[PDB]
């Protein structure tokens, strides 16, 4: 049935995500590389637990704790799958705005301290509301707020950059996809946001989640080929 | 300024030249004798490469 | 199992280290530019205008700041005439500046000659070149004298009309700009015959009393940074 | 190259006391700077080491908690701040210069020194006093608990002169090497945990106490010396 | 009477060139053919230095085998150990245009020049500690190629004003100029009993000059500029490589050109050349981003090191053989064993 493509297509993501992670490491360095490292590796670590999950799932060999981990890290890897685009973004427009800065005053670790700062602010904030989405009944609903307003903010500045560069583009087609090539890449993170915390208002895929688990493997199936078109 | 090109030609061309199968022949045997001398050649141990 | 000198050499290479990251980023502040010409063209006269207001010695070094940017501009004298052997140390410059003497059309042709060598080498393939069509006060009483007609040395010019595009707002005779955008052309052909990345020429009208040159140069440096920017990451 | 220190004199036991090195005529920001000392009738003892940049100290065993290196280089001095003294502290106290790169000779310079009077791989130099006479050969040898050929291929002993009334001077770095100003009558040979010192055709001016050093491991223990008299 | 003279050069040439075909009974191919090849030699990089800012135009190897000195745009000039990957010295140059560095065969001093047509020697060995400008050779009109040291005190400069210099550093003056290329003299080889060098020049023609008396004894012709040469070890031969793909072998006692090592599929230009210790492998480091070594007898190629991001500008073995030293323009030293 679904899981004979889908762990197919998770397993042919997890390939092109390999594929990726080891192009850009062999290629020069250049700041936006390290971001879309970043992001691959952040990938990277979701597909290889879920396709572990698959391992011990159908072999049933197991005492099914993963899901326990998944759920708990996937709140931290969409907000810094957000937020790691909204960086790039922005920095992408800098790249533009203030070329002398960012070719001769940018601080060359500047890329790999804004990743490793969102992570330490999207991990310690999202392993933090799993700590208190499920185990905490009626408190810390504030909180959740934090995370909806961290990453609401992040999707608007998103498009805030993008769209500006679009603007700038047409004051001043392959290079037209690419400016808001990384905004589709936050199509999903939004929306799994969204069917993540909107999940109890319509739940109705029990059916649709085995089709959907593909779905998302083909969330994850296109998202390395993107890292090329966007990262040659 | 081209009578010293004259006597430069002149000075070179009055040399005592070899046979070129003398200079070959020279060439090989110092590569021969001195074989087992360079590393890059015969590859030495790793116990007395330094790199 | 490293002795205790060692460590100390290795601490020693560390603090070297520490001064070549420093040194690093010194070098990547500054822009590097070269600047071109023949003995004609006004050339130490642009140095001194960007200099005051910003021996067998080879190399000539002439640093000068434009809005916090710090460049370093190196003009290449006691040298001969061959260039092809002395010019790929400058691989990495920011921009090559080219003084070309408008006023002199003689030697007008042996300047394209300089030009078309620089931009189609090999060396400085990726090396955008930023243009100075010097000695315009002296063209404009050139051409207004009637005694020196461009036909004369470029026979194409009876046949060129100037474009309907921009035009020397401030009062000037409406073919002194033809014979200037003329000159212009000749250059910007050659530039646009064989283009490839990093390599575009920004041509500009200079004399020696102007006092804006070294804004024109921060401006030109500035969008070859930004196309830099937009080719090495991957925005076009 | 200068180097003069001051800061001695009479302390009583439990104070505290800070001697500087005044270093003129050389890079003081790029060589490592020790303290080393002699009591009133004995041999050199090593007390601080603060490398260059003041990223790595060492003290002493006897020295560790009670004694503070540091160095201005902008002024080019460097501090030992002495606190807590006691009698067994009393000495001449010697700034040491000390480079450290591939073929580097450490501890070539070492100042007049200061005389501060209170009210472990060891090395053992058996010959306390050789007689000698100007015109022949002599011959000083050190021994050592562990052998200092490292695996690198060089082994880290160094052999100094003091000369009566002087500040001593490096003879021989890394047991084979002459240093720089040093006659080339003075060669040094041996193996890990054997060391000999030869003067060939020996020339007033060159009688005093000869001390052996070992650079392998900090601490650096000296050796009690040897007593060339004319 | 330039038109007689020109014809008794015509002559004089036709009869250099008659000799120089009188000799050639026999090619050193058909020599060679019978002794075995040197079959694949694969050399991996061992120590990578990491160090310079820009790119690298010059290394020189020491005595020793163990320092190096390196050269780079960045106005740096690095001695590095090879063992350790440690950097012994960073002398900072008051040009930052540098073609050629040079390590003195006692280690005392290293040579460095450029564009600024000043020959700078620096001090290592000083009592201050830091290294100093020794002294500043300001005699060329060019832009100085390549420096090599005779002793401590005489060195050799080949400068781009087609003229090459032996100076007397304590006097400062050019103790005897060489006078006989019409190009930029480009590359500097000198013989190992220091008796004679070899100098390369844009003139498709290398130069043997004899150190004491000053004169060019022969001249050999390439057809483009001659970028890289290097003795034989045997003192009797040297190797030209050139901006055409080629490197070639001349021998000195036969005034003739004994091989060309070519390829079809290397259409880039030779920068650098060096040969093993046992002059067997002649290595050669090219545009293409990576150096070649040909069996220099055999006249086929050994091997790729293939090991860099840009085109290598510097190659050198060391006295003793271990390492072959290639410097790029990536700001990369590579020590390949
Ligand atoms: C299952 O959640 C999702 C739903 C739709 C699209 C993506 C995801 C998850 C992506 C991983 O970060």
């Amino acid at each position: 049935t679904l899981f004979l493509a889908t762990v197919l297509v998770s397993l042919c993501g997890l390939v092109g995500n390999g594929t990726v992670i080891w192009l850009l490491g062999r290629i020069k360095r250049n700041p936006f590389s390290v971001y879309i490292l970043n992001l691959a590796g952040a990938d990277f670590a979701f597909l290889f637990c879920k396709s572990v999950r698959f391992l011990l799932l159908v072999l049933n060999r197991s005492v099914a704790v993963l899901n326990v981990l998944i759920r708990g890290v996937t709140f931290s890897s969409y907000l810094g799958g957000l937020s790691l685009l909204m960086a790039v973004s922005v920095e992408r427009c800098l790249s533009v705005l203030f070329p002398i800065w960012y070719r001769c005053r940018r601080l060359a670790q500047l890329s790999a301290i804004a990743c490793a700062l969102i992570w330490g602010l999207s991990l310690c904030m999202g392993i933090l509301v799993f700590l208190c989405v499920h185990f905490v009944d009626f408190l810390c609903d504030v909180v959740n707020l934090v995370y909806n307003g961290m990453f609401f903010l992040t999707f608007l500045v998103l498009c805030a950059s993008s769209l500006a560069l679009l603007i700038w583009v047409q004051c001043f087609r392959i290079v037209l996809l690419t400016v808001l090539a990384f905004l589709v890449l936050g199509l999903p993170l939004g929306a799994g946001l969204l069917a993540d915390r909107l999940s109890p208002s319509l739940p109705c895929f029990d059916i649709l989640l085995p089709i959907l688990h593909l779905l998302s493997a083909l969330n994850s199936g296109v998202n390395p080929l993107i890292y090329f078109f966007m990262g040659r | 300024q081209a009578r010293k090109l004259v006597e430069q030609l002149k000075m070179e061309a009055n040399i005592d030249r070899i046979k070129v199968s003398k200079a070959a022949a020279d060439l090989m045997a110092y590569c021969e004798a001195h074989a087992k001398e360079d590393p890059l050649l015969t590859p030495v141990p790793a116990s007395e490469n330094p790199f | 199992t490293l002795s205790a000198e060692d460590k100390a050499a290795v601490e020693r290479s560390k603090m070297i280290e520490k001064q070549l990251q420093k040194d690093k980023q010194v070098y990547r502040r500054t822009l590097r530019l070269l600047l071109l010409g023949a003995d004609n063209s006004g050339k130490s006269t642009i140095v001194k205008q960007m200099r005051i207001y910003h021996k067998t010695s080879g190399i000539f070094e002439t640093k000068f700041q434009v809005d916090k940017v710090n460049f370093h501009m190196f003009d290449v004298g006691a040298q001969r005439d061959e260039r092809r052997k002395w010019i790929q140390c400058f691989n990495d410059v920011t921009a090559i500046i080219f003084v070309v003497d408008s006023s002199d059309y003689n030697r007008l042709q042996e300047a394209l000659n300089d030009f078309k060598s620089i931009w189609n080498n090999r060396w400085l393939r990726t090396i955008s070149v930023i243009l100075f069509l010097n000695k315009q006060d002296l063209l404009a009483e050139k051409v207004l004298a009637g005694k020196s007609k461009i036909e004369d040395y470029f026979p194409e010019f009876a046949r060129y009309t100037t474009p309907e595009d921009a035009t020397p707002e401030p009062g000037e005779d409406p073919r002194v700009t033809r014979a200037k955008y003329f000159i212009r052309k000749e250059f910007v052909d050659i530039s646009t015959a064989s283009g490839d990345g990093r390599h575009i020429c920004y041509p500009h009208f200079t004399c020696s009393v102007d006092t804006e040159n070294a804004r024109r140069i921060f401006n030109d440096c500035k969008d070859i940074i930004l196309q830099m920017n937009l080719r090495e990451y991957n925005l076009v | 190259v200068q180097l003069v220190e001051s800061g001695g004199g009479l302390v009583q036991p439990g104070g505290s006391r800070k001697l500087s090195c005044s270093a003129s005529g050389f890079a003081f920001s790029s060589f490592g700077m020790h303290w080393v000392r002699q009591a009133p009738e004995k041999g050199l003892e090593w007390v601080a080491y603060i490398s260059s940049g003041s990223g790595t100290i060492y003290y002493a065993d006897t020295v560790k908690g009670r004694f503070t290196i540091s160095r201005d280089d902008p002024k080019n001095t460097l501090f030992l701040q002495m606190t807590s003294l006691r009698s067994e502290d009393t000495a001449m106290y010697y700034c040491v210069r000390s480079i450290y790169y591939y073929g580097s000779s450490p501890f070539d310079f070492w100042g007049q020194g200061t005389t501060l009077t209170v009210s472990d791989i060891v090395m053992t130099q058996a010959t306390s006093s050789v007689p000698v006479t100007p015109g022949e050969s002599v011959s000083i040898s050190c021994r050592s608990s562990k052998s200092l050929l490292h695996s690198n291929g060089n082994t880290y002993l160094y052999w100094f002169l003091q000369r009566p009334g002087q500040s001593p001077q490096l003879l021989i770095y890394r047991m084979s090497n002459l240093a720089s100003g040093v006659p080339d009558r003075f060669s040094g040979s041996g193996s890990g945990t054997a060391f000999t010192l030869t003067i060939s055709r020996l020339e007033a001016e060159d009688v005093g106490v000869y001390y052996c050093m070992q650079h392998l491991e900090y601490p650096l223990t000296f050796g009690a010396g040897t007593k060339l008299e004319l | 009477e330039l038109d007689q003279l020109r014809q008794e050069a015509e002559q004089l040439k036709n009869q250099i060139r008659d000799a120089r075909k009188a000799c050639a009974d026999a090619t050193l191919s058909q020599i060679t053919n019978n002794i075995d090849p040197v079959g694949r030699i694969q050399m991996r990089t061992r120590r990578t230095l990491r160090g310079h800012l820009a790119k690298i135009y010059a290394m020189h190897w020491g005595t020793d085998s163990r320092l190096l000195v390196s050269a780079s745009q960045d106005g740096k000039l690095i001695i590095w150990d090879s063992y350790t990957t440690n950097k012994v010295h960073a002398i900072p140059l008051r040009s930052s245009w540098v073609m050629t560095c040079a390590y003195a065969p006692s280690g005392n001093y290293v040579a460095c020049g450029g564009l600024d047509n000043i020959c700078s020697i620096y001090n290592l060995k000083t009592r201050e500690g830091n290294v100093r400008v020794s002294r500043e050779l300001a005699g060329h009109t060019g832009y100085l190629s390549c420096c090599r040291f005779l002793d401590d005190n005489q060195i050799v400069t080949s400068s781009g004003d087609t003229t090459c210099a032996l100076w007397d550093i304590e006097t400062g003056q050019q103790t005897t100029t060489f006078t006989g290329h019409t190009g930029d003299v480009m590359s500097l080889s000198l013989a190992p009993d220091t008796r004679l060098f070899v100098s390369g020049a844009c003139d498709a023609s290398a130069k043997l000059w004899d150190v004491r008396e000053g004169m060019c004894r022969q001249t050999f012709t390439h057809e483009s500029d001659i970028n890289a040469i290097c003795f034989f070890p045997n003192g009797n031969a040297f190797a030209t490589g050139s901006d055409d793909a080629t490197c070639r072998l001349f021998d000195l006692r036969a005034d003739q050109e004994l091989m060309t090592y070519s390829h079809d599929n290397i259409i880039c230009g030779i920068t650098s050349v060096s040969f093993s210790k046992s002059g067997r492998l002649l290595l050669a480091g090219y545009d293409d981003f990576n150096c070649n070594v040909w069996d220099a007898l055999k006249a086929d190629r050994a091997g790729v090191l293939a090991g860099h991001d840009n085109r290598v500008s510097c190659l050198g073995v060391t006295d003793d053989g271990m390492a072959v030293a290639t410097g790029s323009w990536d700001s990369f030293l590579k020590i390949w064993n």
